[PDB]
């Protein structure tokens, strides 16, 4: 259980979202991640954020996705922007919460994001 | 696969203290600036807590061994480890630790944890090896060598990301349990320095996973990172400065426990109500601060430690009495005895109440019996019951000192427990000579012939006080 | 704590003794053991003390020739004296603060001078 | 999710209803508290009889 997140809206190709992930209360991170999925195809790595502000980002989604943090709410916003079909998936967080030097990250929680014309 | 190292040759162990350390939070339930009693299974206050050493250079030349002994796992396992280099990986947990019986690997390898609930093969000696390259040093080979086979399992975790590879020594504590077919992991990480042992101070664990397993686990091992040639062992300097990283092994045991959660929820500190008689009266009164008097805090009961059967000497199968074998007798000690069917516990001693020919029993207050008629040997005995009484804690207040004194009402203190070799506290040694009052026995203070206004009132004109160097006296009353 | 210390006897002045202040009860939860004296004729007189977080203290006519070790393998606290002379031939005692105060019969130290 | 997971219709604060959360049943107005639980924590209790605080399932005010 731990956190939580879900929810999110349907949008058409060219429109503007702005994922949030749910504030689950103050825990310990260093790098928060966001990953996209679609049946038939695995988990890829979308965009990451490091505690000191690294930010990496896969080169499919280079300039149109924007990652921030707001540590009064402790929450990683995505502004997802310039949608294509491509994006019809599910999108993933995971934590980072260190384990035994790392791991156990906390993507379990997922939002249903469907970008097309209908 | 696996490969043979050098045999352990079963080093004598070296132990250490465990300063209230181990401490999680047995709930999932907030609270805020209240003193909860809790009852579980904890690692008790100032435990004996066995220490390894990661590589044991027994040579001041060196010797090059791993030291991952099968340690029992009885009811949960608090686990310390204190390591700069990331020397431990991982633990392996099962019965017997081989084909026959399901075990838990979490083995962590350069990549990831590797959670994995199935049938291994284990060999004797697990370990990873890690190579530093002896020309670039850029590139560190990781092969583990931990189970020779794989089959069938009921469980697997992975975790996608990869995780990289003088006195910056960093601490790491869980603890295990087992409940319900969850095994339980809480977690803890602390940065530390200039601490070889486990440093004085208190940390409360979060719980980390509840994996749903459903076996027994009974043994654990621990798995080390090797980083030196097996088949080539270098003279020196192959391991991590003489095997610097440690370990530290602990064993719950079932215990209640004072718990102060302070106004953000977070757990700061405990006390045991099981260690000394302070401590259990601040569990009595349920604060962490006591003030100077008497405090009666628990009862205290000598228990029968025997039972004698006097049956009829007829066989006949009251003279239906059923198959029970009548054993032998005894005499000025509390036993619970069975005279003819009537059961009860007391002290028997010989009588001179002169009993009339035809009757059995005794009783003075028609709802006691007193005395008794043996069955075999027709003699008379009567009945007393052995003891019992109320155990008061003589103590100034805790600025002052946290030296007590035990007093036992209205008890002789020939029949105290004494030299005794659980809060076996008792006296276990006459060192601090009990001395008896009309109230009952007082030990663990002094007696003094001086006469003060009296502070602490014990009774029948006997009152203590706290003197300076300083401890705890008794002594009569003076009226001016 | 049956706190017995054995090692007692007759030395001869400049020589070295052992003394095996040994408990019963772990001395993890002591939380203070000392070593005191008492000279014929005199009172009696503290010679050391070790508490638990490990600080250690000597009084004025202790430092440099014993020092207190404990070893946490077998519970018990040492003090191995180096130097002895004739003052120093008294009664020795090992004393233990749990939650009351316990201590040993001691052990008789002679020095021939 | 696991089983068969039900749905809640709405949910009303400032009012007092009747509420049942994962089957804790109880009236009461039901407000947004300042409290911040810790990750893994449920339900509080500060009064030791009365749970005074809960976790809403779907949003985790
Ligand atoms: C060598 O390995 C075998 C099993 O592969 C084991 O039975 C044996 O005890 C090992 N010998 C040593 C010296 O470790
Ligand atoms: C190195 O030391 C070990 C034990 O300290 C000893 O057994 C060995 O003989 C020594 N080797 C040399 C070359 O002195
Ligand atoms: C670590 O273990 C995982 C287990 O599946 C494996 O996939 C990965 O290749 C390993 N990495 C190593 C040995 O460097
Ligand atoms: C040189 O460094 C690389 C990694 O940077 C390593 O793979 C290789 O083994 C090294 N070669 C030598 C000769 O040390
Ligand atoms: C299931 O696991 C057991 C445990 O060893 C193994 O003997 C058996 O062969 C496994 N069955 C299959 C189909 O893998
Ligand atoms: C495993 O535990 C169960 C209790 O749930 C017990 O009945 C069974 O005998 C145990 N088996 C072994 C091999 O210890
Ligand atoms: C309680 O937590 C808040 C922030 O979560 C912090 O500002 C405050 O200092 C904490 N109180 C104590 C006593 O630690
Ligand atoms: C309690 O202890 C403090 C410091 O030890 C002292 O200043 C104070 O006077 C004491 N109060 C009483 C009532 O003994
Ligand atoms: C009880 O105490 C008295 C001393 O007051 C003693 O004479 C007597 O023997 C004690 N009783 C027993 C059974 O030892
Ligand atoms: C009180 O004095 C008497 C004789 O003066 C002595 O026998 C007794 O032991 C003393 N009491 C204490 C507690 O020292
Ligand atoms: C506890 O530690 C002491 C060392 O202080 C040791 O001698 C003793 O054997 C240990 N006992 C147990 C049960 O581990």
């Amino acid at each position: 259980v731990q956190l939580q997140e879900s929810g999110g809206g349907l949008v058409q190709p060219g429109g503007s979202l702005r994922l949030s992930c749910v504030a689950s209360g103050s825990v310990t991170f260093n790098s928060m991640g966001w990953y996209r999925q679609a049946p038939g195809k695995q988990r890829e790595l979308v965009a990451q954020i490091t505690a000191g502000g690294d930010t990496h980002y896969a080169d499919s989604v280079k300039g149109r996705f924007t990652i921030s943090e707001h540590r009064g709410k402790n929450a990683v916003y995505l502004e997802m922007h310039s949608l294509k079909p491509e994006d019809t998936a599910v999108y993933y967080c995971h934590l980072q919460v260190p384990f035994l030097g790392g791991g156990y990250d906390y993507w379990g929680q997922g939002t249903q994001v469907t970008v097309s014309s209908g | 696969q696996c490969v043979n190292l050098t045999t352990r040759t079963q080093l004598p162990p070296a132990y250490t203290n465990s300063f209230t350390r181990g401490v999680y939070y047995p709930d999932k339930v907030f609270r805020s600036s209240v003193l909860h009693s809790t009852q579980d299974l904890f690692l008790p206050f100032f435990s004996n807590v066995t220490w390894f050493h990661a590589i044991h250079v027994s040579g001041t030349n060196g010797t090059k061994r791993f030291d991952n002994p099968v340690l029992p796992f009885n009811d949960g396992v608090y686990f310390a480890s204190t390591e700069k280099s990331n020397i431990i990986r991982g633990w392996i947990f099962g019965t017997t630790l081989d084909s026959k019986t399901q075990s838990l690997l979490i083995v962590n390898n350069a990549t990831n944890v590797v959670i994995k609930v199935c049938e291994f093969q284990f060999c004797n000696d697990p370990f990873l090896g890690v190579y530093y390259h002896k020309n670039n040093k850029s590139w560190m080979e990781s092969e583990f060598r931990v189970y020779s086979s794989a089959n069938n399992c009921t469980f697997e975790y992975v975790s996608q990301p990869f995780l990289m590879d003088g006195n910056f020594k960093n601490l790491r504590e869980f603890v295990f349990k087992n409940i319900d077919g969850y095994f339980k992991i809480y977690s803890k990480h602390t940065p530390i320095n200039l601490v070889r042992d486990l440093p004085q101070g208190f940390s409360a664990l979060e719980p980390l996973v509840d994996l749903p397993i459903g076996i027994n686990i009974t043994r654990f091992q621990t798995l080390l990172a090797l980083h030196r040639s097996y088949l080539t062992p270098g003279d020196s300097s192959s391991g991590w400065t003489a095997g610097a990283a440690a370990y530290y092994v602990g064993y719950l045991q079932p215990r209640t426990f004072l718990l102060k959660y302070n106004e953000n929820g977070t757990i700061t500190d405990a006390v045991d109500c099981a260690l000394d008689p302070l401590s259990e009266t601040k569990c009595t009164l349920k604060s962490f601060t006591v003030e100077k008097g008497i405090y009666q805090t628990s009862n205290f009961r000598v228990q029968p430690t025997e039972s004698i059967v006097r049956f009829p000497n007829i066989t006949n199968l009251a003279t239906v009495c059923g198959p029970k074998k009548s054993t032998n007798l005894v005499k000025n000690k509390c036993v619970n005895f069975n005279f003819n069917g009537l059961t009860g516990t007391g002290v028997l001693t010989e009588s001179n109440k002169k009993f009339l020919p035809f009757q059995q029993f005794g009783r003075d207050i028609a709802d006691t019996t007193d005395a008794v008629r043996d069955p075999q040997t027709l003699e008379i005995l009567d009945i007393t019951p052995c003891s019992f009484g109320g155990v008061s804690v003589i103590t100034p207040g805790t600025n002052t000192s946290n030296q007590v004194a035990v007093l036992y009402q209205g008890v002789n203190c020939t029949e105290v427990p004494v030299a005794i070799h659980t809060p076996t506290w008792r006296v276990y040694s006459t060192g601090s000579n009990v001395f008896q009052t009309r109230a009952g026995c007082l030990i663990g203070a002094e007696h003094v012939n001086n006469s003060y206004e009296c502070d602490i009132p014990i009774g029948a004109g006997i009152c203590a006080s706290y003197q300076t160097s300083q401890s705890i006296i008794a002594y009569t009353m003076s009226l001016g | 704590v049956q706190l017995q210390e054995s090692g007692g006897g007759l030395v001869q002045a400049g020589g070295s003794l052992r003394l095996s202040c040994a408990a019963s009860e772990s001395i993890f939860r002591m939380e203070l053991m000392e070593w005191y004296h008492q000279a014929p004729g005199k009172q009696r007189e503290l010679v050391a003390t070790i508490n638990r977080c490990g600080s250690t203290n000597y009084s004025d006519s202790v430092k440099g020739r014993f020092i207190i070790s404990s070893d946490n393998a077998k519970n018990s606290v040492y003090l191995q004296m180096n130097s002895l002379k004739d003052e120093d031939t008294a009664v020795y005692s090992c004393h233990a603060r749990t939650w009351t105060s316990y201590w040993g019969r001691g052990t008789q130290v002679t020095v021939s001078s």
